[PDB]
């Protein structure tokens, strides 16, 4: 249930303004990644609230909803969008119940037992827990960074790939007390550029950095230590929607023993369950693994780029979250005390 | 994708294979090794009873130091080799 | 920076033309998408901030759409206006109309027909700019794009030799690849002032030009002109105009054409269905559709039924609400939404546009149905075929061989109803 | 001499090339001075080519050696061609194809007999290499193309990595003899061999798909066999070719699809490495400095000063060590057999 | 500085301790020397009965504990306490056990807000040291036991590591109800706590075997179920227990055998470690000398002046990872518990 309906466009772009534009942006790929998608997300959530005009709860959900539903269909694989805005769509609930008797276990049991002014100016409450998000979204790299003296240590070996400012900020922090060692398999085609220049960082901060090609990753993985990851998205499952040839460091890891961790907010999880991964990698364009120059290669040969690649949850060993450090198994409990659980599909 | 230059000189160091002197006494209205270059041609009907691969030809440009005196430049190369001291 | 962009619609409206006739070219689908928003989207990347869309076939119904579109709303990046002039219009007369109402500012974006694109001219504007900023005699920067001279997207006018400044980036000598013409004649005097130059026949001319406001005055004069390419850049370089400047911008990544040609627009919206112009795909839904990309480039909507037994292969695009009939084969085929496709049928390398209901077991290939068009049982259709404006079908009949029909009043052939063509539901 | 081996990894690893011919031994025969640098120099050169190449070379080393007054044909031969061999090392390591030839060649040369007059001994050596590249190299090639291009069923989607000349033509002769199937070639950085591949392939009108090897999970769902091309098989059983070869057989065990290792069995060798790092081929890091997919063509990369960069290091490794738990069988000229009897093949001479 | 992290992999380990008073500071407690000298030289107590005693200890120490009246009670109680954790921390490393009791007394310290009479003050808080003995430790314990007594079967053949509290109190529970079984008890060194355990066991009259953790692999085969006690349950589901435990748990699961692990609640921890290295406590090298039989008896070894000894060094940790993958089933007072559920129990406090 989209906002398409229950509104006309003129009707959005008139009172939602933000909505219209972030929709734009979503589909032209202008705003782009877990974490501009979230910031963004969270802002237009704010006008949405500040602009919207209800005298029930009920009313205020499902235009959040929809409003919801339209956001994340514009680009559906940028799951931050959506969780954003499950996470305010909580939140509006149980200021809710503790608006509803400030007038005054287990799912199980339900089975057995007992059947069967309340919207308006929580407005200002509201606002004020949308700008915890914005707040909570800043400290992310910080509550993770720390985490990094309790299982980066001297003289051990570490492989990543691709790019993570989250990763990065890990091991930097780390890296400005004990000295270590970082093989860094650039994220070929994709996260390429962005891996050299994270390799680089690194050197400079003293990290003895090893860029190699994704083809040497099982070769060097038998000395390897640790595996440290960054990721887009993690889903319902526990699984892991990542940036591509992720898979590879993956299963060289299982394969040699190496404990794979994992750096990444909160906010990328995703309550979204896989029950594909077609709909779940997208295709970039081809010219980033063949130049379109090459005429009859190009015309001869069917030439695909996945833009992400997908781990399984039994390929995670540990979660170095803002939160803090938590098994695969426990992801569980973390979105049933962070979504609502009917929000799952906006 | 052709690249020009005027900008470059024949310094005359050639390099041939050994059947080019088979290209060199029979083949004859050729003229002074920048006359015989040209007609290497490896392109079109180019008939001419040829004995052989695909032939040819490649250049090769420096940086500093070489060319030639055949003009005036005697006056300039000369100059030019004063890389000494003492 | 304000920029602004002048796009040439109904200009190659004349090859599309049992078509064309119904709705304008640049409203025509080319992956299920209207021509014309694809060119917006382009522009929109490029950061133009003014359209001026001259039109005249349909100009009605044209400004119309824009009217109603997603660039007419408070969010769109552009303001769009559109000229209505009377048609055949060449790129000149465009332009010194242009020079009569003082519409040009600063540098502009010129584009003849529709393009296909997901260059960022950013960069290429900013090397015009401050190319311009040292000498103002440089009026003009073309947007090329890298290939191999055998290229399939390089077309007639897409093959032309290019000799360009390799440090300078100016173009020295342009000359258009025509039969017959078996040299590149070069005057001279090129050579004692450019002197590291490159002969390029690898190059695909997208005819993307970063004109400046110099230019509709230099249109104004020169009244002969009429061809961007064929009188203005020959113009240049012979010294019509005497101390004029042009620079090419070889792109080497993404992908530019444009869409002219009938063939044209089969190579393009199959260099869409690849992922080439990313992310101006199919499955993106710009205009908020319902695609999704599945293995083998096949791209599906919702609400789409397929029978069992039914085989679409490789490459092919299915609108929603289509209906594929039992024991039917579907390979490399765009079709749009609300068709119907009898059972046991083959189509291949085919294009079905809205509304187009197929009966059974008709072989279908290498053909545009245009909307509305409904073909009866036992019916075979083949290459080149073009069935206009909801042309009816009956069955039993064959059609073939690059025969275009309408339902109207002008040249091609052929009329609705039974057995049509012959039988014929016109006689002529 | 280089002992020093430092915390590096890498370190043990020789990184000394000779890419000219510049301050050359005056002893080095013009034919092996040719193929010094056609060794360092090209890009697309077989393992088998390789072997090949040195053999026809040596022959001529060997029919223009005279042998000198201080000493007989069969001590001094081997003497000469020591010099032709260290001169080659230099440019390049020598492959495992190359080393067991001159194992081969050394061998013939100490059991030739005395009694033999020095253009006899000449002429008998080079019927023998003869007679190395015809049954061993081509030969046995035709019968791995014959015998693995049986396995190929109607319907088959066959994965190839980079450019095996071995795999190319099982793959060719399989689209001749009539085997409808489809290819899937990986490629990867820092060098894109399998364009090279997918030229040669589009060219026979094999149908193709071409992706790099970070999409390898995404395309080996399409995949039913997997087909390699070896550069030697180890006595353990493993398999040593180029690069993310074992990354191609990992994930295709994951996939269940069947892992075909194609090897001529003259490149079987008795060597038995449990890591990839301890034998292996350092290529130039500069050759990832330019990372817009081409290898020559310029514009300035990020990592391009990486030699000034202090702790900023590249590297390629040219190859790696498949386990032999995820190859299924071996190919070569013996037939199908499981790769734990590379060392039983071996006796068999 | 007060670092050292080389390439050592054991240097980052905390060697420090103080095994003597000398000059040991003024304001510690009496009974915190004792406990210090007791936890610094004994053999005999682990976890379980070091919280016991530590909780104790405090009770005496706030009891005697006299309030300043420049400040009172809240401020102040929770420094001085401070100073008798930190001595206690230098005799000997805290137990997770003794951690965990320490967040929960001075959490307890805080939150009395300021209200009464010291000595009321002080009268709660010891009930809750008392109540938190009372509940999470032997309330708790003997519902683990009576949980676990229950999956043993008449027949079984049960195997304890080392000296266990908790599965010594399961095994002796278990013939107390006429439960017809036989111990496997394996043991190892320097110490061998494995003979406490089986003087224990014989004098309650129970069937024994005896082995080291050498013939861990041959006793095994008659082992039908083992039984492990934990110093800490990790969050990620492993088992954090003495050095040989996870040996036990690797080779039990070979042999299809349950590895049963029985850990009180409040010995959980938030803690996770991927490596047995990273987290866990140095033992003095000098008790690897002694020959074997017997410890303490004073046998010289060769290995006797290994500290003098450039590129020896001998090494004894006293704690090991298990891995989740290894336990079968978690025995607490909540009840039979996969593993992996402990972060959820920490919820539930």
């Amino acid at each position: 249930g989209p906002i398409s309906e229950f509104m006309s466009t003129i009707n959005v772009e008139h009172t939602y303004p933000a909505v219209s534009s972030l929709i734009a942006d979503l589909k032209s790929r202008k705003v782009q990644g877990p974490f501009a998608v979230a910031v963004e997300t969270a802002l237009v959530m704010r006008q949405v609230i500040s602009q919207t005009r209800w005298s029930t709860v009920d009313q205020l959900i499902d235009t959040v909803r929809a409003v919801g539903s339209t956001l994340v269909k514009a680009q559906p694989t940028e799951f931050s969008c959506g969780n954003i805005i499950r996470r305010i769509l909580r939140l509006i609930r149980e200021e809710y119940q503790e608006l509803l008797k400030t007038a005054d276990y287990s799912s199980m049991l339900n089975l057995l037992g007992r059947p069967t002014t309340g919207g308006m100016d929580m407005r200002a409450v509201i606002i004020s827990g949308i700008q915890d998000v914005i707040d909570e979204l800043d400290k992310i790299n910080t509550d993770i960074e720390v985490q990094s003296m309790d299982h980066l240590h001297s003289n051990e070996i570490i492989l990543t790939q691709g790019c993570s400012k989250t990763v990065e900020a890990f091991l930097r922090f780390a890296a400005k007390k004990r000295k270590f060692s970082v093989i860094v398999a650039e994220g070929f085609p994709n996260n390429q550029k962005g891996s050299h220049a994270m390799a680089k960082r690194l050197a400079q901060a003293g990290i003895d950095t090893t860029v190699i090609s994704d083809a040497t990753i099982f070769a060097i993985m038998s000395r390897v230590n640790k595996v440290i990851l960054g990721t887009h998205a993690i889903l319902g499952n526990g699984g892991l929607v990542t940036y591509s040839g992720a898979q590879l460091v993956a299963q060289a890891a299982r394969h040699h023993a190496t404990p794979v961790v994992v750096c990444s907010g909160i906010y990328k999880l995703s309550p979204v369950y896989p029950y594909d991964l077609e709909s779940i990698i997208q295709l970039s364009s081809p010219d980033k693994i063949m130049s379109f120059n090459e005429g009859d290669l190009i015309s001869r040969a069917e030439i695909l780029n996945p833009y992400y690649d997908y781990i399984p949850p039994d390929l995670v060993d540990l979660f170095i979250t803002n939160l803090g450090g938590y098994p695969p198994s426990y992801l569980y409990r973390i979105m049933n005390d962070t979504y609502d659980a009917s929000d799952t599909i906006l | 994708r052709v690249t020009l230059n005027t900008n470059l000189s024949d310094a005359h160091i050639f390099v041939f294979k050994h059947w080019v002197i088979d290209l060199i006494r029979e083949k004859e209205s050729i003229s002074s090794i920048r006359g015989d270059l040209i007609p290497y041609l490896v392109k079109c009907q180019y008939q001419k009873s040829f004995t052989v691969a695909l032939i040819a030809k490649d250049g090769i440009i420096c940086s500093r130091a070489n060319n030639l005196p055949n003009y005036f430049e005697l006056n300039k190369c000369i100059a030019k080799l004063t890389p000494e001291q003492r | 920076h304000a920029l602004q962009a002048i796009v040439l619609s109904d200009s190659y409206n004349y090859r599309f033309r049992p078509l064309t006739l119904d709705k304008p070219r640049c409203l025509l689908p080319l992956a299920n998408t209207p021509l014309i928003e694809y060119t917006f989207e382009f522009l929109a990347l490029a950061g133009v901030q003014e359209v001026y869309v001259f039109c005249c076939a349909h100009a009605g119904q044209i400004r119309e759409y824009i009217e109603k579109s997603k660039w007419n709303l408070p969010s769109s990046p552009f303001s769009v206006n559109t000229i209505v002039s009377r048609e055949s219009l060449s790129v000149g007369d465009a332009l010194r109309e242009l020079d009569s109402k003082q519409l040009i500012t600063s540098d502009f974006i010129l584009v003849s027909g529709d393009v296909v694109s997901n260059v960022p001219l950013n960069e290429v504007l900013k090397e015009h700019r401050k190319r311009r900023e040292d000498d103002k005699n440089a009026i003009m920067t073309m947007v090329v794009r890298e290939a191999s001279p055998f290229h399939r997207t390089r077309a007639r006018t897409e093959s032309s030799v290019f000799v360009i400044d390799k440090k300078t980036s100016q173009c020295v000598h342009y000359q258009a690849n025509e039969r017959g013409k078996h040299y590149v004649s070069m005057d001279p005097e090129i050579f004692n002032e450019h002197e590291e130059l490159e002969v390029r026949n690898d190059l695909i001319d997208c005819q993307i030009d970063i004109c400046s406001n110099d230019v509709p005055a230099l249109f104004t004069e020169n009244f002969d002109y009429q061809d961007i390419r064929k009188d203005f850049v020959y113009g240049v370089l012979t010294s019509d105009l005497l101390g004029k400047k042009i620079h090419c911008h070889v792109a080497k990544e993404n992908y530019a054409a444009r869409v002219r040609s009938l063939q044209t627009y089969d190579a393009i919206s199959k260099d869409v269905l690849s992922r080439w112009v990313y992310p101006f795909v199919p499955d993106s839904n710009l205009l908020n559709q319902t695609f999704s990309y599945q293995r083998h480039q096949i791209y599906k909507e919702e609400d789409v039924v397929l029978a069992r037994s039914c085989i679409i292969k490789a490459r092919t695009l299915i609108g929603a609400y289509t209906k594929v009939g039992d024991a039917s084969v579907v390979a490399n085929t765009i079709i749009g939404r609300n068709c119907t496709i009898g059972s046991n049928c083959s189509i291949d390398s085919a294009f079905l546009w809205e509304d187009v209901v197929i009966g059974d077991n008709c072989r279908i290939g290498k053909a545009i149905l245009a909307n509305s068009v409904k073909i009866g049982n036992n019916c075979s259709i083949e290459d080149g075929a073009i069935v206009a404006a909801g042309v009816v079908i009956g069955d039993n009949t064959i059609i073939e061989k690059n025969k275009r029909l309408t339902t109207f009043e002008s040249h091609s052939q052929g009329t609705l109803n039974d057995p049509s063509l012959v039988g014929i539901g016109g006689r002529g | 001499i280089f002992e020093e081996k430092q915390v590096s990894i890498f370190s043990h690893l020789d990184w000394r090339r000779r890419r000219t011919t510049e301050n050359i031994p005056k002893d080095i025969h013009p034919a092996v001075i040719r193929l010094g640098l056609k060794l360092a120099n090209y890009k697309i050169f077989g393992s088998n080519q390789r072997c090949i190449d040195l053999l026809k070379t040596f022959k001529i080393v060997i029919q223009d050696y005279q042998t000198p007054y201080g000493t007989t044909l069969s001590r001094h031969l081997t003497t000469h061609i020591n010099s032709q061999i260290a001169y080659l090392v230099s440019t390049r390591p020598l492959s495992i194809s190359m080393g067991n030839a001159i194992r081969f060649l050394k061998l013939e040369i100490s059991v030739l007999d005395i009694d033999l007059t020095d253009d006899e001994g000449k002429e008998l050596l080079l019927e023998k290499i003869d007679s190395y590249i015809r049954d061993r190299i081509i030969i046995a090639g035709q019968v791995i193309v014959q015998a693995a291009t049986e396995k190929i069923q109607d319907g088959d989607v066959i994965l190839t990595y980079l450019h095996s000349s071995t795999v190319n033509d099982v793959l060719i002769h399989a689209k001749n003899v009539g085997k409808k199937f489809r290819v899937v070639v990986v490629d990867s950085r820092p060098e894109f061999e399998g364009r090279v591949c997918l030229k040669l392939l589009t060219e026979h009108g094999i149908e193709c798909t071409y992706v790099m090897i970070s999409a390898l999970s995404y395309i080996m769902q399409e995949v039913t066999k997997i087909f390699l091309g070896g550069h030697a098989m180890l006595s353990n059983g493993a398999l040593y070719s180029r690069a993310g070869t074992s990354l191609i057989s990992l994930l295709g065990h994951e996939s269940n699809v069947p892992v075909i290792a194609c090897c001529e069995s003259y490149k079987f060798t008795e060597r038995i490495q449990l890591d990839s790092l301890v034998y292996n081929e350092l290529a130039p890091g500069d050759q990832l400095v330019n990372m817009g997919v081409d290898d020559f063509e310029e514009k300035p990369g990020v990592l391009a000063n990486w030699k000034s960069v202090k702790n900023l290091k590249l590297l390629s490794l040219k190859y790696d060590v498949t386990p032999p738990r995820l190859i299924t069988v071996c190919v070569c000229e013996m037939g199908l057999l499981p790769s734990t009897s590379v060392p039983a093949i071996i006796n068999e001479f």
